[PDB]
């Protein structure tokens, strides 16, 4: 009226919860790249000689 | 050419005229001129004033 040891296990199952991979976009950047430092419009000379 | 040339200069030291249907750079008034040598940079004027 014991517990006696059975048939050993034939095979084993690990269960694991996993998500998945969505497709390569790669936004790098809001505003992207070191946009370059660059000239105002018209200026004008703010200087003139004497005579 | 003769804008070009009016633009490397303080601009009233070159005045370009209309003598013809073409037109002529002329040295209105050298006094204006501030040296900035820009003349020098165009590579085809340099040779000319």
């Amino acid at each position: 009226g014991g517990l006696t040891c059975a048939s050993a296990p034939q095979g084993t199952l690990r269960i694991l919860e996993g998500p998945q991979q969505s497709l390569s976009g790669s936004p790098l950047q809001p505003i992207p790249a070191s946009p370059p430092p660059q000239i105002p419009p018209g200026l004008r000379p703010r200087f003139c000689a004497f005579g | 050419a003769a804008e070009e040339l009016s633009r490397c200069f303080s601009p009233g030291v070159i005045e370009v005229q209309e003598v013809q249907g073409k037109k002529v750079a002329r040295v209105a008034n050298p006094r204006l001129d501030t040296f900035s040598r820009e003349i020098f940079r165009n590579e085809k004027l340099k040779k000319v004033v």
